[PDB]
RNA sequence: AUAAUAAUAAUAUGGUAAUAGAACAUUUAAUGAUAAUAUAUAUUAGUUAUUAAUUAAUAUAUGUAUUAAUUAAAUAGAGAA
RNA sequence: AAGUAAUUAAUAUUAGUAAAACAAUAAGUUAUAAAUAAAUAGAAUAAUAUAUAUAUAUAAAAAAAUAUAUAUUU
RNA sequence: AAGUAACUUAAGGAUAAGAAAUCAACAGAGAUAUUAUGAGUAUUGGUGAGAGAAAAUAAUAAAGGUCUAAUAAGUAUUAU
């Protein structure tokens, strides 16, 4: 005969809800729950409503603020790298670059990157990948440890829609025949940020026009 | 497998092709599966009684 | 759906498993009494468990 | 010493015979890997596929008059005090005769479930390995496979019966006639049938028309594991075969290990 | 490669019947990423620990003996097995040991 | 060449019928009754001295010298300079930066 | 190293509000033989540790089950308004 | 004749997959790092807290509170 | 609660909206109308009960871009 009428659930998948008000011996009769009288027996009253006293929230005051300016950015540590590298997982052809483009396309970093990623040390000590890296942003230990493996690391500037052309470019080719040019930055702490040498900006590690640009400014 | 099948009448499941390996293995399937019910149409299998002595 | 209950929103934050939140007592009539007591009142406690439930309803999303 | 000493490497490969329609006369064996048609019974994951298409198939037509939308006036039937008679307000409460129902439904009632991709593919795989162990499963096809034994001249190597638009015969023709021979040489007339083709088969669907309470003609776009299952009989193409086994594959990136 | 291959391209021993891996023998295959499908578990709301090894085909008891005699550490009335899904079920947290002893075979 | 002129776009193609390559456009704002008045300029009015808005807006303007660069067609289209926009390299390379950027 | 049944020793089995497991009757959907020597309903008398089903006799209708069983769901159980 | 419906959040069990899961057109939501009101900060100097990260204080530490490291990443 | 119930008036097979004095942020998009994510986030409140978007990415959709105006004055803007 058809499987249809022998089908079962897997054990442990599947309950009987408490069937309420349907007889005194099932346990859970006239009152069905409710208990004796009061508001909760026959009306809705909040879970959080405590009978008056000041509630908790408004007893305590109101801190700190929202930061709308704020660029959280994915985390990615040095040991994940390196058990990529491991596990045959991390497909770098001789003299390319890991950049958060391809963290996405290996599977790095997974998820939705809105922002950027930054790279921390904590597999620092096994790491030993003389690869050169990309990113938003690493730490100090991350940056000693990428040089001290004979690696190379440079932390650049992305805004939203370069971003997501440097991830998905032929998104814009298919769509409309070209990718846009990554946007100078138009901040102060971005640009301070990245003329910074001991966090490897790239405005001053390669020398761009935009400084040059910017000196010709003050001396005038 | 063709001509066993065709020349004896029955069909035999191609799961049963897959496993068994040998003409004997072959013959002892055949004897012990489709010779009782045709001896005796009473012994037959029936699809709704599946489970049925 | 459910929508975060903002007053809860202002006065507590998600901090690991649990919440966060300010002292109440320290927004006038310090002058008279002891730096060194209210210190105490400075800075953050935790969540408390007979409200976590209260908190964990009030702030769905969190 | 040996860590695992009972370690194997399983097989990978199971034979399926591929035939001819009118008369299913074997031409070829072709290998089908064992996710596909040789799969562990797993009765709980097809419980769960069949429960998912079960509850989305449903209509939701139930539209029981709650004591809104009966239609009686909003007017207190009695005065509260002085009747002698207890308590009345609209002619609409749930404990009257002609009043509304409580907590009544509104069509169109949602009774849409889901369930992962990946669980209904196993669900399939596992419906198709159930009919093939079953041995209830008959391929059909050729014409892109290297064939041992030559197809007859009366026969085909598609799920179709051929010569049935050709009606300036008889008040009957060939395909109806074709199909009942069928039916009677394989001593299947009450039984479920399942016909899973690649595409529409119009000469089939015709032919099978007669017996349309026992006999299901399906593309292999639309085919369920309801209509699998419920088969006594499943044909399937070869083709539709390998497309329904390429799409319920178990996905595989690099994992190359000693 | 096509997912069906050629009649000939087959050999006899990757069918299904021969080489008798039906009688207590014993397979894991590993993630789709490469790795073993040892896992671990936090239950009854985290107080209960437990390591789960999955994907599984074959002699599940025999896997658990064996498994048992290269972890003899282990106490032998915290190991189960769910048969309905082939799971083995180790009470408390041994996933690094029982890789330890899996990628020795697989 | 039918098939490399009818692949380009609707906006593209009905911009060319309207306003052919033969006749060419004056950069600068004339006469709204001039043969070679630019569309994408806004005209003065002969009689009553006062201008008019260009035929086409600066969002259409934008639409069609963007597709137009696109499949490369840039001299058939009238002159862009007077109006006050630039598009891709020519913005990047030619754009002044801020003076909060600069000081 | 389980499951069923049985055996021995020991402990426990009152219960409102309340919590937690298990099962039965009704109806509907999926799979589903059999058939007037049967099915359904009703009455009387028996059986099974029995809200339920079953056996016999009698009465009515019907060539007959949304049947046994597994699932999914409820306008799913009334001396209390 | 009376605990039902949607739209949501938390918890528990089983099942699929698993350092990934759901989708697979692009996105997006959880998880993958803790912390701070926030900021350009973010876890072993050849080992288990006596090390390290964050917050308070900084020559730098110490001090309080959390959190991360003992063939294989959770 | 809510610009809801109700009353009043006026059209058509539909009405309404619609091709930027729009978004955005130095890189760019390119008309309306619904839907999902964005997101119960920004914002807001006897900072109570509570209310709450837009960019951007997708789905449905049509040929979707057009000229009819001498290019718009008690108008923009300002105060209340
Ligand atoms: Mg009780
Ligand atoms: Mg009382
Ligand atoms: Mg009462
Ligand atoms: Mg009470
Ligand atoms: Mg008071
Ligand atoms: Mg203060
Ligand atoms: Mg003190
Ligand atoms: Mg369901
Ligand atoms: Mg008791
Ligand atoms: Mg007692
Ligand atoms: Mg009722
Ligand atoms: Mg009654
Ligand atoms: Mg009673
Ligand atoms: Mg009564
Ligand atoms: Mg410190
Ligand atoms: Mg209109
Ligand atoms: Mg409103
Ligand atoms: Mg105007
Ligand atoms: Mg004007
Ligand atoms: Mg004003």
């Amino acid at each position: 005969v058809s499987i249809l009428g022998q089908l079962k659930p897997s054990d442990g998948s599947t309950k009987s809800f408490k069937r309420l008000g349907r007889g005194p011996s099932s346990g859970l009769g006239k009152t069905s729950g409710r208990g004796q009288k009061g508001q909760k027996a026959r009306g809705k009253v909040k879970s959080w409503f405590e009978g008056g006293q000041t509630p908790i929230y408004k007893l305590f005051p109101k801190i700190g603020f929202t930061n709308v300016g704020a660029k959280p950015l994915k985390e990615l540590n040095l040991k994940r790298i390196q058990w990529f590298h491991d596990k045959n997982r991390l497909h770098l052809q001789p003299g390319e670059v890991l950049d958060m483009n391809k963290m996405r396309k290996l599977g790095l970093v997974t998820g939705p990157i809105k922002y950027g990623v930054k790279i921390l040390a904590s597999g620092k000590f096994h790491y030993n990948l003389p690869i050169a890296l990309e990113a938003s942003r690493a730490s100090a230990k991350a940056i000693a440890a990428i040089e001290k493996a004979g690696g190379k690391f440079t932390a650049r500037y992305y805004t939203p829609l370069g971003l997501r052309a440097h991830l998905n470019p032929q998104w814009f080719l298919e769509k409309r025949g070209r990718v846009p040019l990554q946007a100078r930055p138009t901040k102060r702490r971005d640009i301070d940020f990245y003329s910074k040498e001991e966090k490897r900006g790239y405005l001053v590690m390669e020398k761009d026009k935009l400084l040059q640009d910017i000196k010709e400014a003050q001396n005038k | 497998t063709k001509f066993l099948q065709s020349k004896s009448g029955y069909l035999i499941p191609d799961y049963e092709l897959t496993t068994l390996s040998t003409p004997l293995q072959f013959k002892r399937y055949i004897k012990e599966k489709i010779l009782p019910s045709a001896n005796d149409p009473k012994l037959a299998y029936k699809e709704a009684e599946p489970n049925a002595i | 759906l459910m929508k975060t209950h903002k007053g809860t929103a202002k006065r507590w934050r998600r901090t690991g498993n649990t919440f966060k939140r300010g002292i109440a007592g320290r927004k006038h009539g310090n002058i008279g009494w002891s730096h060194r007591s209210l210190k105490a009142l400075t800075g953050r406690k935790i969540a408390h468990p007979a409200y976590s439930k209260h908190l964990k309803r009030l702030l769905p999303y969190h | 010493l040996n860590p695992l000493p009972n370690a194997a490497i399983p097989p990978k490969y199971a034979l399926v015979t591929v035939r001819s329609f009118p008369s299913l006369e074997p031409l070829t064996f072709v290998p089908v890997p064992t996710s596909t048609v040789a799969a562990p019974l797993r009765r709980d994951i097809l419980w769960r596929a069949v429960v998912y298409e079960n509850d989305n198939r449903r209509v939701g037509a139930s539209n029981p008059p709650g004591r809104s939308e009966n239609g009686f006036s909003r007017r207190k039937l009695m005065p509260q005090k002085g009747s002698g008679r207890a308590r009345v307000g609209d002619a609409n409460s749930p404990t009257r005769h002609n009043g509304g129902r409580a907590l009544a439904r509104t069509a169109p009632n949602d009774y849409t479930t889901e369930l992962p991709s990946k669980v209904y593919s196993m669900a399939f795989n596992n419906a198709l390995s159930h009919q093939y162990k079953s041995g209830k499963l008959f391929v059909i096809g050729g014409e892109k496979v290297d064939l041992i034994s030559p197809t007859p001249e009366l026969d085909l190597n598609r799920l179709d019966l051929v010569n049935t638009n050709t009606v300036e015969g008889k008040e009957i023709f060939e395909g109806e006639v074709i199909f009942r021979k069928f039916l009677e040489e394989f001593q299947l007339k009450g039984k479920r049938l399942l016909f899973i083709t690649d595409k529409t088969r119009e000469g089939l669907i015709k032919s099978s028309d007669p017996y349309k309470q026992k006999v299901d003609v399906i593309q292999k776009e639309l085919v369920e594991v309801n209509d699998i299952l419920r088969a006594q009989a499943v044909f399937i193409e070869l083709e539709a075969l390998e497309y329904l086994a390429m799409a319920h594959q178990k996905e595989i990136l690099h994992s190359v290990s000693n | 490669a096509p997912i069906f291959p050629k009649l000939e391209d087959v050999k006899m021993h990757e069918l299904i019947g021969n080489n008798n891996f039906g009688k207590k023998t014993y397979y894991v295959e590993r993630s789709r990423t490469g790795n073993l499908p040892v896992y671990s578990a936090y239950k009854n709301g985290g107080n209960k620990i437990i390591t789960e090894i999955r994907k599984i085909e074959g002699d599940v008891i025999q896997l658990r003996n064996d498994l048992q005699e290269q972890l003899p550490f282990i106490p032998k009335k915290s190991w189960s097995v769910v048969m309905q899904s082939k799971k083995i079920i180790i009470k408390g947290n041994a996933v690094e040991a029982v890789k330890r002893v899996l990628t020795k075979k697989f | 060449y039918k098939q490399y002129f009818d692949s380009l776009p609707l906006k593209l193609k009905s911009f060319f019928q309207r306003y052919p390559p033969s006749i060419k456009y004056s950069p600068v704002s004339t006469s709204t009754k001039a043969i070679n008045a630019n569309p994408f300029l806004p005209n003065k009015h002969p009689v009553t001295q006062r201008f008019h808005d260009p035929k086409y807006s600066l969002r259409r303007m934008s639409d069609v010298y963007k597709l137009a660069l696109r499949y490369g067609v840039e001299e058939f289209l009238p002159p862009i300079e007077n109006t006050k926009k630039l598009f891709f390299e020519e913005k990047y390379n030619k754009k002044t930066l801020m003076k909060g950027v600069l000081l």
